[PDB]
């Protein structure tokens, strides 16, 4: 709600309503601050992960972006090898898409469910998720300096269609092997 | 037991799935009507889905909604031979897609079809099937009437309804004479022709009420039942008694059928 | 298609995006919901063909009605009566005052019948949350976006784990039960029940096992006594925190006695022992149950 996931303070930036009551959202203009130096005595990490294909990463993304696109390569990025924090500063994860609806929400969840699993109760590596409000394409619109190269490459573009299509059943693919294992991890110990 | 077996909605369950099945009743005969295959054909790939079926794990459900599914195309649509086995393809792929949690990929369903058909014909004779039959796949089957019986058996008996079983997935190859017979006398056929091989028993009071169905009004879909029950094995089309080899079915189709019905 | 005039459209970005749009010879107001199969490399999505399905069969006041299906070879339209606002944003508009009582009444039963209506037919919403739940102007709640909804069998089978909204989730998806069935709509409804009375949501968890925790806070931790074989599931711990069950007096403060007792009935552990949609009518907190007009705000 108004505390971060290990219940121990509250949200550091201004939230604002989306489309998910379940994630905290921020709007383009908090994390423009954020990368024109606002909060760097508050902040030890700001981690922006581009949740978009990686065509989309070469057609245009925020400065200091990670694109990780598959579930692994997160866990792989973040979890494997935690950004250890300490008193006085707090680690801040944001997580974005093309339109902020179903990939980055879906990435965010994802790391939230791997770190709740991987430690104790109420402890979490990443407290402090974001999701940038209306994706990657209000931050273009309100915040084309920072988007290098400046350019806006859809999802649904009449180009890359075959790789659209190849990182779908990609997803697809693992999400059922994932499924598949386990339920029979689970019906074997039922 | 309890809220898995519905006891709140069971007898609702029952009676909208009997009044839904005469809907998605196939006509009887179609295949008069279709100049260009016949009963034999039929069979032949119903047994090769059965076996396509038994190859990729999928439920028996699946296998009784691509038949149905199959009955229904064909008795509103007129195909030829070469495209038979396609649509039984798609059928297949349908039902999967409406049962199976992990569906097959279309990739596997060319590739049993041995590549006589491409994927974009089994996608658009998917279309066309779901087009024919209008979005209407949800059909009543034989399984889903012989599993709510199933609860009215005591004690329970796994022999006898792998065996009920078994009969069912018989009664699916032949469209002569289960064509003329709704999935829910086939399925009590079959439910009261498996007691009565396996535990001796007859048709359960507590079902003739719940069904009507007394032993008088099931006797003509018993006799053929009976009749292609004691033929099983000369049978041209075997991969059903295969099946039902396995020790997961407790080897019903190793059973000797009863000599004579005390019916 | 060309047949429907576009009006407005909501929806942000191409995920399932809906258009508010007009009949161009009859002047019905409809709203049509768009799936691709161009981009879709396996033909028809297997959540569309169960939509579709037990749409054309759900023939109830409480649920949305499917007009009609456009089909094309590349794209698939959904043809919906057209229904102001969700819950949810019926909800938020009432943030500041709250919904009134009786509203809440008619609503729920609303929502109950429907739930009945698509029990008796086999059919297993799976995807209940107040975003789901369309009202109108004249008072009327219905079910809708059956995407995730399954025609089931007595006895049920081992379906598909990951369906509900974790947030309405039943303990026993979160406990890793085998079969799981009409219980795990009612328990949603009781959540949502719970959202419309406090105006918040009731176990707001992030994680499964997050969720767990706030079920169990709320409720008390489960034993063999108030939910036997809950310890021998394949998702439960013998290490989870011994909590004791809050009385509902502060869980719900605007709700009565009668209203307390049917959400701990929706609310039970055990799944054979929850109320279900058809028991849940008869309940005396539906004595006096009448239908008012919502203000519509929004």
């Amino acid at each position: 709600s108004m505390v971060i996931g290990d219940f121990s303070k509250g949200y550091l930036f201004h939230t604002v309503a989306g489309k998910h009551q379940d994630l905290k959202y921020i709007s383009p203009e908090i994390m423009a601050s954020v990368l024109n130096g606002k909060f760097a005595n508050l902040i030890k990490e700001f981690v922006i992960i581009d949740c978009r294909y990686p065509y989309e990463y070469e057609g245009g993304h925020i400065k200091g972006a990670v694109n990780l696109h598959m579930e692994e390569e997160v866990e792989d990025f973040l979890l494997k090898k935690p950004i250890v924090p300490t008193d006085g500063k707090r680690v801040i994860v944001v997580f974005h898409s093309e339109f902020s609806s179903e990939r980055g929400p879906r990435m965010c969840r994802y790391v939230r469910e791997r770190d709740r699993l991987g430690n104790e109760y109420p402890k979490l590596h990443y407290p402090e998720l974001y999701v940038l409000k209306g994706g990657y394409k209000e931050f273009f619109m309100k915040c084309q300096s920072y988007c290098e190269p400046p350019s806006y490459r859809p999802m649904h573009h009449e180009d890359f269609k075959e790789d659209l299509k190849k990182f779908r059943t990609k997803s697809r693919t693992w999400a059922g092997e994932k499924s598949k294992r386990e339920m029979y991890s689970r019906l074997k110990k039922l | 037991m309890g809220v898995n077996e519905v006891p709140d909605y069971h007898e609702d369950i029952h009676t909208y799935l009997r009044e839904m099945e005469v809907k998605c009743k196939p006509k009887v005969g179609y295949m008069k009507k279709q100049p260009d295959i016949t009963n034999s054909m039929r069979a032949i790939l119903v047994d090769w889905l059965v076996e396509v079926g038994e190859e990729y794990k999928l439920q028996n459900e699946t296998l009784h909604l691509a038949v149905n599914y199959i009955d229904r195309f064909l008795s509103s649509m007129s195909v030829l031979r070469g495209k038979l086995q396609l649509v039984g393809t798609a059928a297949m792929l349908l039902a999967s897609k409406f049962e199976e949690i992990y569906p097959p990929e279309v990739a596997e369903f060319v590739y049993i079809t041995d590549d006589t058909y491409t994927k974009k014909q089994v996608l658009r004779m998917e279309h066309l099937v779901l087009k024919v039959l209008a979005f209407d796949l949800a059909a009543p089957t034989i399984n889903q009437f012989l599993t709510q019986y199933f609860l009215h058996q005591q004690p329970a008996n796994c022999k006898v309804e792998s065996l009920a079983m078994f009969l069912g997935e018989l009664s699916l190859i032949d469209a002569d004479p289960y064509l003329k017979y709704l999935p829910s006398v086939i399925a009590a056929a079959a439910f009261h022709l498996a007691l009565y091989t396996v535990t001796g028993q007859s048709w359960p009071e507590s079902l003739v009420q719940k069904t009507g169905y007394t032993l008088e009004t099931l006797k003509p879909c018993l006799l053929d039942l009976h009749q292609t029950y004691l033929r099983a094995p000369q049978h041209a089309q075997q991969s059903i008694r295969e099946k039902y080899k396995n020790s997961k079915y407790h080897g019903v189709s190793l059973l000797n059928p009863p000599e004579t019905l005390n019916v | 298609m060309e047949n429907f005039q576009k009006v407005e459209k909501i929806g942000e970005g191409t995920y399932g995006v809906v258009y508010k749009a007009r009949n161009k010879l009859t002047g019905e107001v409809v709203a049509l919901k768009k799936i691709r199969l161009d981009t879709e490399t396996e033909g028809v999505p297997s959540t569309a063909i169960r939509e579709i399905s037990l749409l054309k069969e759900l023939n109830h006041p409480n649920i949305v009605k499917l007009l009609d299906v456009i089909h094309t070879e590349n794209k698939l339209y959904l043809v919906f009566e057209f229904l102001h606002q969700d819950l949810k944003k019926f909800m938020d508009a009432s943030a500041l005052t709250g919904i009134p009582l009786p509203l809440i009444k008619s609503y729920l039963f609303q929502l109950l019948q429907g739930l009945a209506f698509c029990h008796s037919h086999r059919v297993l919403h799976r995807d209940l949350k107040p975003q789901n739940l369309l009202i109108n102007t004249e008072g009327a709640i219905k079910l809708a976006d059956f995407g995730l909804a399954r025609a089931f069998g007595v006895p049920v089978r081992t379906y598909t784990h990951e369906v509900v909204t974790l947030w309405y989730r039943a303990p026993e998806i979160l406990l890793g039960c085998k079969y799981y069935s009409t219980a795990v709509d009612i328990w949603s409804l009781g959540c949502i029940f719970a959202e419309m009375v406090t105006r918040r949501a009731l176990f707001p968890g992030d994680s499964e096992i997050d969720q767990l925790f706030r079920i169990f806070r709320t409720l008390g931790t489960p034993d063999e006594v108030v939910w036997p074989g809950v310890t021998s599931m394949p998702d439960y711990k013998p290490s989870f925190p011994k909590w004791a069950r809050q009385d509902f007096s502060k869980v719900v403060p605007p709700l009565d006695e009668d209203g307390r007792s049917l959400l701990s009935q929706m609310l039970h552990y055990d799944p054979n022992k929850r109320i279900s949609a058809k028991a849940a009518l008869a309940h005396p907190f539906f004595q006096d149950v009448t239908k008012p007009v919502p203000h519509l705000r929004l």
